């Protein structure tokens, strides 16, 4: 969603991937018009889904566990953002057995 | 009932006289699995004649509809025969020098059929699936008037008892074959454009290099008429699976009226008098027969395939350029390196020496010497193993 | 490193139970890709390295000086120390399928105990 | 952050002018750099060598034409003739991967430029010095040589090779450099086992005698679980609800891994030392100017034209 | 052509099988005629009649297509009627045969696939013919992999996209199971061969219907590859992660493939290096102005000079071994790159610096300042890059070290890193923990357990 470049350190998106889902939350409240969300929301998982492409670079294991998370609330915040919501995404994170979580 | 083969169909003694006009057809064709003469052979007489699936295995057929007698080369230039060529030089006949000489060897027997097809014919039809006019065949065309004049006599003398009439023998050949040249395309009104452009470069070319004179010379200008065609871009096995795809759902002649304007100018006796420049309009239509054309052809064919005729390869000196230019630079450099390497290197004591120097005076030639060479190598180690004792 | 760490913890508890011997430079080798340490056949096993026939060493496993310094920072009260722990309370709370799985072992008729 | 200043291009130049002439506008492309690959390509008139080095060099499959450095025949085409590149062109990619696509050897558009408007008795013969001149200046200078072909097995094409050999003016181990052989308009017979065979084994005898490394590197990159039958060799081939969606069987590899794999083997192609010294990106403008003197005037050719 | 048609459709099957054993017979009979000249033995001999015709040429590839063409016909609805050969098993009863050496042929495998996806677009799946929903699953598991021409794949992986969405539109089919259970385990091979770019696009589709879920880990072990690939691919493995399922993401397979590809690479010296491409990279490390405008694939194939790694070449792998590669040629004395060696130290030295301190306080720079969206997550990949840069650096910089077989010897310069000592350096720069524990932490344990332990 076009991050404030004023001086966005390194790694620090995990506040911005999240002080961002926020808006694109609080907003269903206001209204429930998503026209402008899922541009929002796609163009904010496309950023999201950047710290799993490191989690390949150079070599890493099934980590990271707390971004990766952030990215699936993205894309179920999206999901339900161009319907109401009826059946999916929850999403689905029933153990799980890890079981580090 | 007609059989495509020349050997056989010459060796004869129905449609006797039939008032034919051959057509010769040659050129170079890609790997392919219908070659592009046999293509043209089934598309002109509107039939498959030639059903699909190292030497010049040229090859007749007569076709009774339409009165024409295509002759179709295998020269070497074409990738049917180069294939089997290239087989059994693989495996068992060669040496660099053995090669070159097997190629131009190849290359002469290419040129003189070639000379049987702008000695007994009407009309002529290159291949060349390119659109481009290959300037190679110009030094080619300009090689065969040593041949057509120089070995003009070894015909004529060869053809006297003869019907096929007074101009024939003096000419050597019914009438002034006219080139037609046949390219296929591969991408691209258009069209039309295209084959006057390339009519207007081969007429430029030819009259640049005097390959159309303004005389009978071996192939004629064809200014009134069109000698460009261009084929559409089917061939190989392809149209069975474009097929599947439909069946699992549910003006610009065409190598016909681009030759039958010049078929009917020797069918009527029309002739080829297509000539420029205030000439004596010398037209000798000379509509031949079946039995007199196979009469002169046997004869010709006999002759050519040879007392002196074999005897004239050599003046051609067009296409065997290679040969001298490798010949000249070993003349250049035997007597220059082992000369200076024989004199510049001393080596006084003759006892187990000589290598001692040769190993060096190779390394010298071996940076002059080029093309079908290295054979004077054998011809100059005797000199450097001739000075030692 | 934390693969390495955990093997050599779990073998070294291994020839600690049981008696693992004959560890030399060439018997015990390693995984440069799992990082994981593999012992060769364990030729000198159940405290036979106390009977030689060669100087009678006590070493319950491999501690080398090019092993300490390969955890984080040594062997005990380290990496290793903290599962080599688990590892223990793992294998006495399940002690009856070891203690039964050689008493198995023993007794036996074509394993050639007398080494 | 200014001591790593790159330099790119936007389209090709041409260091011989249309007259055989050498430019010098290539030296503010070049650099100091040592390895640097030089890649050229010789063909008929309409074979299509330009296409291959502008797809090869920074251009890509998918793109306009206008757009590649080396200008392709668009129009030109349908008109008379073709021979859209009258010199040769030069460039250098981002990879330092300099490209020459000559002029059409033995091209009949040079031909009737030259009849309608040198030194030699006839334009015929002129048009086959041109021709040997970029042979010998590709050879003598680059690393590969590309000897793009519209149809496959053009006897005249492998005899001309062998007498570009004849004029490479060696002496500056006599260097000679790869010959990848691209059947460039390959239709799907080209793409077939036994076609494959045959092509190889025809490219085999005809070049058995070249001392050029044709042979080694190429033809083994997109292929069946085929194991080499042949006697491999540089032969590197260019093409030309649900159910209904089927495209056609093409019967050979995409053009744009095709594309992709004969840029990766082109970029990977060996670069040898030059004649005698490494010959930085610098020093080769310097190494091939020299070479088009010598050969614009050398002994080879002026013997040569006399046998014509 | 027609009169295939106007024989085989017409009723009175008394005839229709006598057509079908006759034009049958001649397929199964111009297949083995291409045995000899492929020197294989002659198979599918259960549907040949007595006519042993010799073609030996070309014309057994349009005699197979005619023959094959002519099937159509009963492979088309309605035709309610199978006492023929049952050409739905016709076209997998010389699988064997025109499957193994249709390579050599490469006419009769697409001919004879394109004839099983039209018999059975009409037919697909419905639960008599019972074991037509199995055996397509178990034809195209094997025939799905055994690596072909891209005219192949693009037509197997069709079917594959389109039965997926009838599995899913069926309904306990998912547990057959052993067609499903390797229908999906070969889906994900073909997740990443070939690199085509549409064979992928035709897989991530494909797989992301099916829920499964059996073997999802797979799936994701292939998507953690996939979401670099730097092509269109990308969209389509994000798409596929989110929406499979989680918990197993967070559960190894191709991961262990780039580690074993770039251990393999770090064992070879190969000293081309593009010193002047190595430039480019430090340019893109150091700062976000990228002077090659993709380019990391016409890098890889650049360097090498062949004449290694697979045929991915996407991406981390590339983009790890760019890396690898400007180590090894800042290795030598002098760092082309950046001026002498006291110049490039320095410059590195202070560019870790500016950014070491940037944790404990507010700084603008070029490692942080990107002024739009996409790009302020590539100053987290210059900073992993950087961080990796360094390690591969100490690796290589061993030559004082000795490093073992590992690293082969550097170079006959293994000299000069013995002679001069820039551990000095290393202990006095060791900022690098603050710089990386950051991005990634680990990266900060292999610099802090060396400054840690060294001053003990
Ligand atoms: N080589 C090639 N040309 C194609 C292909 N498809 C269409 N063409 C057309 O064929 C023409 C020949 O390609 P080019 O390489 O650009 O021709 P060129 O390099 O300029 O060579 P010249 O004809 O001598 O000027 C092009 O202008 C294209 O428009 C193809 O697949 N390969
Ligand atoms: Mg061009």
């Amino acid at each position: 969603n076009y991050l404030g470049n004023k001086a966005c350190e390194c790694y620090i998106s995990i506040a911005d991937w999240a002080a961002v889902q926020e808006w694109q939350n609080a907003i269903h409240d206001l209204k429930k018009d998503p026209r402008e969300l899922q541009k929002s929301i796609e163009v904010q998982l496309l950023r999201s889904s950047v710290c799993l492409a490191t989690a390949l670079n150079p070599i890493e294991q099934d980590q990271k566990w707390q971004s990766i998370t952030e990215n699936v609330v993205k894309y179920l915040k999206q999901t339900s953002r161009i319907a109401i919501g009826p059946l999916r995404l929850s999403t689905l994170t029933v153990s799980q057995s890890l079981p580090v979580l | 009932m007609a059989g495509p083969v020349s050997l056989r169909d010459l060796l004869m003694g129905p449609w006797r006289e039939d008032e034919i006009c051959v057509v010769g057809i040659f050129g170079k064709t890609a790997l392919r699995l219908n070659s592009e003469k046999f293509s043209l052979v089934n598309t002109v007489c509107d039939r498959q004649v030639f059903p699909l699936f190292d030497y010049s295995l040229l090859q007749a057929y007569y076709s009774q509809e339409s009165k024409v007698l295509y002759l179709l080369l295998t020269s070497i230039c074409d990738n049917s025969q180069l294939l089997r060529a290239c087989r059994a030089l693989q495996s068992g006949e060669l040496p660099h020098a053995e090669a070159h000489e097997f190629w131009k060897h190849q290359e002469k027997l290419q040129c003189l059929s070639l000379l049987y097809l702008f000695s007994v014919c009407h009309i002529l039809l290159l291949v060349h699936p390119t659109c481009s006019f290959d300037i190679t065949y110009d030094r080619v065309f300009r090689a065969l008037d040593g041949l057509r004049q120089k070995v003009l006599p070894l015909l004529k003398t060869a053809i006297k008892d003869c019907p096929v009439g007074k101009d024939w023998k003096l000419n050597c050949r019914p009438c002034p074959p006219r080139l037609l040249f046949l390219f296929q395309l591969n991408g691209a009104s258009p069209k039309r454009r295209l084959q006057h452009a390339l009519e207007d470069q081969i007429y430029r070319i030819f009259r640049k290099s005097r390959v159309l004179t303004n005389q009978s010379i071996n192939c004629l200008f064809t200014v009134p008429a069109n000698q460009a065609f261009v084929y559409i871009v089917e061939d190989p096995v392809g149209m069975l699976l474009d097929q599947l795809r439909s069946h699992c759902t549910v003006v610009d002649f065409t190598l016909r009226e681009f030759l039958w304007q010049h078929v009917e100018l020797v069918l009527s006796k029309k002739g080829f008098d297509d000539s420029v420049g205030r000439n004596p309009q010398p037209s000798h239509f000379e509509l031949p027969t079946y039995q007199k054309w196979i009469s002169a052809a046997s004869k010709l064919y006999e002759v050519a395939i040879s007392k002196i005729l074999s005897s004239i390869k050599v003046l051609e000196g067009f296409l065997d350029i290679d040969t001298k230019f490798s010949e000249n630079r070993c003349q250049k450099a035997l007597p220059m390196a082992h000369s200076a390497y024989q004199s510049n290197l001393p080596h006084n004591y003759t006892m187990t020496v000589h290598k001692n120097q040769l190993a060096q005076a190779l390394r010298v030639y071996s940076q002059h010497a080029r093309g079908p060479a290295f054979h004077k190598y054998a011809m100059q180690l005797h000199e450097d193993c001739y000075k030692f004792w | 490193t934390q693969s390495y760490a955990r093997s050599t913890a779990v073998m070294s508890m291994v020839g600690y139970i049981i008696g693992l011997g004959d560890r030399h430079l060439d018997n015990v080798l390693i995984d440069m890709t799992t990082g994981e340490v593999v012992h060769i056949d364990y030729n000198v096993c159940f405290e036979k390295g106390k009977s030689l026939r060669v100087p009678e060493k006590v070493p319950f496993r491999m501690t080398q000086n090019i092993e300490t310094a390969l955890g984080v920072t040594g062997v005990e009260g380290v990496f290793r120390l903290s599962c080599e722990q688990v590892l223990h309370i793992m294998r006495r709370g399940r002690e009856t399928l070891l203690t039964l799985l050689e008493a198995f072992v023993y007794d036996p008729l074509v394993d050639w105990t007398a080494g | 952050a200014k001591l790593l200043p790159p330099e790119r291009m936007k389209h090709s130049i041409k260091l011989v002018d249309d007259q055989m002439n050498w430019c010098d506008s290539a030296i503010e492309y070049l650099l100091d750099q040592t390895d640097v690959l030089v890649v050229g390509v010789l063909g008929l008139q309409g074979t299509g060598k330009s296409m291959v080095m502008s797809l090869l060099s920074a251009n890509t499959p998918e793109e306009d034409q206008r757009t590649y450095v080396f200008r392709a025949q668009s129009a030109e085409m349908k008109e008379r003739g073709g021979n859209q590149t009258s010199g040769i062109d030069f460039f250098i990619t981002q990879e330092r991967i300099v490209f020459l696509d000559t002029q059409p050897i033995l091209s009949p558009s040079i031909l009737d430029h030259l009849i309608n408007n040198p030194e030699y008795n006839l334009p015929h013969t002129y048009v086959e010095m041109q021709s040997l001149q970029i042979a010998a200046f590709l050879f003598t200078v680059c690393h590969v040589v590309i000897v793009v072909q519209d149809w496959f097995t053009d006897l005249s094409l492998y005899r001309f090779l062998q007498t570009a050999e004849m004029v490479k003016p060696s002496t500056p181990t006599e260097y000679y450099p790869h010959l990848v052989f691209l059947q460039n308009k390959a239709r799907r017979e080209d793409f077939c086992p036994r076609k494959l065979r045959q092509m190889h084994l025809m490219i085999d005898q005809l070049m058995a005698h070249s001392h050029l490394r044709y042979k080694g590197t190429l033809s083994m990159l997109q292929c069946n679980v085929f194991p080499g039958l042949p006697p491999d060799f540089l032969d590197s081939e260019v093409n030309l609800p649900l159910f209904s969606l089927l495209p056609g069987y093409r019967g050979h590899p995409s053009f744009q891994s095709l594309v992709s794999k004969l840029r990766s083997q082109v970029m990977s192609m060996a670069r040898p030392q030059l004649s005698h010294t490494i010959l930085t990106e610098k020093n080769w403008f310097h190494y091939a100017a020299r070479i088009w003197d010598g050969v614009r005037k050398s002994s080879a050719l002026a013997e040569y034209s006399r046998l014509l | 052509d027609v009169p295939p048609p106007s024989v085989s459709l017409p009723k009175l099957a008394a005839l229709l099988r006598v057509f079908s054993t006759v034009v049958r017979s001649i397929g199964e009979r111009f297949s083995p005629i291409r045995g000899p000249p492929i020197t294989e033995a002659y198979v599918t001999d259960v549907l040949y009649r007595v006519m042993r015709c010799v073609t030996a040429a070309n014309q057994v590839f349009f005699s197979e297509a005619v023959l094959t063409a002519a099937n159509e016909c009963v492979g088309v609805l309605l035709g309610s009627l199978d006492p023929s050969m049952t050409i739905h098993c016709d076209m997998v009863i010389t699988y064997g045969l025109d499957q193994l050496e249709n390579c050599q042929t490469c006419g009769t495998d697409y001919i004879i696939s394109v004839l099983n996806l039209l018999t059975l677009i009409v037919e697909q799946i419905n639960t008599v013919v019972a074991v037509a929903h199995a055996v397509y699953q178990a034809v195209l598991s094997l025939k799905n992999i055994p690596v072909l021409e891209t005219a192949y794949k693009l037509i197997l992986g069709e079917m594959t996209c389109a039965l997926n969405n009838l599995l899913h539109s069926a309904f306990k089919n998912h547990v057959f199971n052993v067609d499903n259970a390797k229908f999906v385990v070969i889906f994900d091979l073909s997740a990443l061969t070939t690199i085509g770019n549409a064979k992928n696009s035709l897989i991530g589709m494909w797989a992301l219907s099916p829920t499964v879920f059996a073997l999802l880990s797979k799936n994701l072990m292939i998507v953690h590859s996939d979401l670099a690939v730097h092509f269109p691919a990308i969209q389509y493995a994000v798409l596929y992660t989110l929406y499979s399922h989680c918990t197993r993401h967070d559960h190894n397979l191709l991961g262990i493939l780039l580690k074993k590809d770039n251990l393999n690479q770090d064992t070879r010296k190969l000293l081309m290096t593009w010193a002047l491409e190595a430039a480019v990279l430090m340019k893109k490390s150091e700062t976000y102005a990228p002077l090659f405008s993709c380019k990391g694939l016409l890098a890889n194939t650049l360097v090498e000079d062949v004449n290694v790694c697979r045929v991915q070449l996407v991406h981390s792998g590339t983009r790890i071994r760019q890396a690898f590669g400007k180590l090894l040629k800042s290795i030598p004395l002098d760092v082309v790159l950046s001026n002498n060696n006291h110049t490039e130290i320095q410059e590195i030295s202070l560019a870790l610096r500016s950014h070491m301190s940037k944790a404990p306080s507010n700084t603008f720079h070029p490692q942080d300042f990107s002024d739009v969206i996409s790009f302020i997550l590539y100053g987290n990949s210059h900073r992993t890059g950087k961080d990796n840069w360094l390690e591969r650096l100490f690796y290589s910089c061993q030559r004082l070290d000795k490093r073992d077989q590992s690293t082969i010897p550097r170079n006959l310069l293994k000299t000069d890193a013995v002679l001069w000592q820039w551990a000095i350096w290393e202990a006095a720069q060791f900022t690098v923990l603050s710089k990386l524990r950051t991005p990634l932490g680990r990266a900060q344990d292999t610099f802090q357990t060396i400054e840690g332990i060294i001053r003990s």
